[PDB]
RNA sequence: ACCCACUCGGCACCUUACGAGAAAUCAAAGUCUUUGGGUUCUGGGGGGAGUAUGGUCGCAAGGCUGAAACUUAAAGGAAUUGACGGAAGGGCACCACCAGGAGUGGAGCCUGCGGCUUAAUUUGACUCAACACGGGGAAACUCACCAGGUCCAGACACAAUAAGGAUUGACAGAUUGAGAGCUCUUUCUUGAUUUUGUGGGUGGUGGUGCAUGGCCGUUCUUAGUUGGUGGAGUGAUUUGUCUGCUUAAUUGCGAUAACGAACGAGACCUUAACCUACUAAAUAGUGGUGCUAGCAUUUGCUGGUUAUCCACUUCUUAGAGGGACUAUCGGUUUCAAGCCGAUGGAAGUUUGAGGCAAUAACAGGUCUGUGAUGCCCUUAGACGUUCUGGGCCGCACGCGCGCUACACUGACGGAGCCAGCGAGUCUAACCUUGGCCGAGAGGUCUUGGUAAUCUUGUGAAACUCCGUCGUGCUGGGGAUAGAGCAUUGUAAUUAUUGCUCUUCAACGAGGAAUUCCUAGUAAGCGCAAGUCAUCAGCUUGCGUUGAUUACGUCCCUGCCCUUUGUACACACC
């Protein structure tokens, strides 16, 4: 054959982030909890989840991709 | 043709550690017992063996 | 001198095999385990070696005598069967000549093979037995090559990470050829399905056909293999199987220590041919009439009518059979097997053509047909696969198959108008008539057909006819090239194909050379089929037109077969 040249440059992939999940919320003098991040608007999802905040930018993830509502 | 008719024939591939041998087997059913089929060779040739006689005996006539 | 009987002593030829022997053969190589007439000499595995040494001889070159160390399993003899021959003698054949046909070889051009060129120009294959071969006509697929981009489809088991999250996925952005979350920005989404390591699996058109199966090509357009009882030989083994004759033929006849069989050739099987005899039919068709056209009219002729009824099976179709067995006759030959001509027959070259095809062989090609396969290799920065694009087509030349021509037995323009084997659309876009529109290409509205029913009668081509050309590269020729129009197709630039106008090459019958073939064949001609979305200068079968020359031989050439030699038997690589 001729095995191996390569211009260098060799690549991986990604980590799933890490992030120790969802405090995102917030409860208060007791035993009250309000929701801080809204939750999406289409039936597919529970309104169990929720909207990242880009800049202009809010999404729904359940939503593999599908559809921005913004706010 | 006769071929067609009074031999069956196989082939395996019988597969080992070392390779593969072919297995190749040829069998022919006695043209004897065909059943439906031609029941002989073509090659054949049966006369019928005769009848000695006791012939000659001048004449005469039976009536009934 | 001869002739002859017989006789001693010579050189020998022969027939035999009482007898010998390992056998070839030997009348001595006989009278030898049933071992003894007399006598001389030599040898005791193959090397080392007739070497060294000593003695001797001879001018000399050399002679005579003449060891050992070490080494080593054979070396050796006769004969058997193979293999092999740059030994001889017979054959066979259009893959070989003869007599001739039609060519390629000369040109342009279409393919393939080389070489060169490229990032890549993927690769197998090299005499017949590699080079229109890999069913190999590659735009993406294919795809193997090259530039790049994704994805696991990493069984499984054990280990760790880990419900505080092992893992998945992504909208926009950047990024990229790309509306690939490939990555990165950002931060939700998922929830034990993966992921990280090992052990172990897994794919692969990676290597190995020189590890294999299978298949396949060649040897072979050949005629060969073999066992029974009997003859020979200690056995290997032979004889049968063979001078000749004949045959496509170990076909036979015949010869004969063999007889009498078998596998293979034959027989057989398929397909072309022959039926006024058989069984049949609106998916075949012929006759008669009805229904009706047009001509002539005395009657006649020539058409329309997928069922208005009658009848039949010469055409067609295919089930069942009949027919040829070189019959007849005359020739000629071991009057044998055969062969020759003639009558006759549908047919008398194995009737024509194929299908099938014994043993044994080749390091023949085929791990690129396979989820046939052993071993090697690779296995995530993949030789797995997939998506993007180029490449297999690259252009100084070499080679092989072809296509088209070189024109007047013609090219063109009308016109006559004649086949066969094939093939076609259900979970769908096949073959397609007819009706329009378009010079062409095609476009379009319909329709029949799962097909002996419809395209189709495949009104094909060669060709037959009345002209237009006028021998001049000319109305032969159609290379190359520009311009446009269409058509398959996600996509045509490197131009898939098609059509129109213009352009108008070489080539004036081809050196040395080499193929193919004996009758419905050669060669001319086109069509169907494969491949197929698109693309035949390809091939597989089809029919149309349809010839001059052999019905010989062995000169070449290839290959058999017999004798022979052999020190090869992994068999002349
Ligand atoms: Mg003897
Ligand atoms: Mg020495
Ligand atoms: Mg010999
Ligand atoms: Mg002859
Ligand atoms: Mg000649
Ligand atoms: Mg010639
Ligand atoms: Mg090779
Ligand atoms: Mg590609
Ligand atoms: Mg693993
Ligand atoms: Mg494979
Ligand atoms: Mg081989
Ligand atoms: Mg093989
Ligand atoms: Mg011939
Ligand atoms: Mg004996
Ligand atoms: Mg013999
Ligand atoms: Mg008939
Ligand atoms: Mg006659
Ligand atoms: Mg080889
Ligand atoms: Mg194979
Ligand atoms: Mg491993
Ligand atoms: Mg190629
Ligand atoms: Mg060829
Ligand atoms: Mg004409
Ligand atoms: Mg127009
Ligand atoms: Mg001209
Ligand atoms: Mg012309
Ligand atoms: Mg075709
Ligand atoms: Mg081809
Ligand atoms: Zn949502």
């Amino acid at each position: 054959k001729k095995v191996y040249t390569t211009p260098k440059k060799i690549k991986h992939k990604h980590k799933k982030v890490k992030l120790a999940v969802l405090s995102y919320y917030k409860v208060d003098a007791e035993g009250k909890v309000t929701k801080l991040r809204r939750e999406c608007s289409n039936p597919t999802c529970g309104a169990g989840v929720f909207l990242a905040n880009h800049k202009d930018r809010l999404y729904c993830g359940k939503c593999h991709s599908v559809y921005k509502v913004n706010a | 043709q006769p071929v067609n008719d009074f031999i069956d024939t196989a082939t395996r591939h019988v597969l080992m550690r070392q390779g593969v041998l072919g297995i190749k087997v040829k069998i022919m059913r006695d043209p004897a017992k065909s059943r439906t089929g031609p029941k002989a060779l073509p090659d054949a040739v049966t006369i019928i063996e005769p009848k000695e006689e006791e012939p000659i005996l001048a004449p005469s006539v039976k009536d009934y």
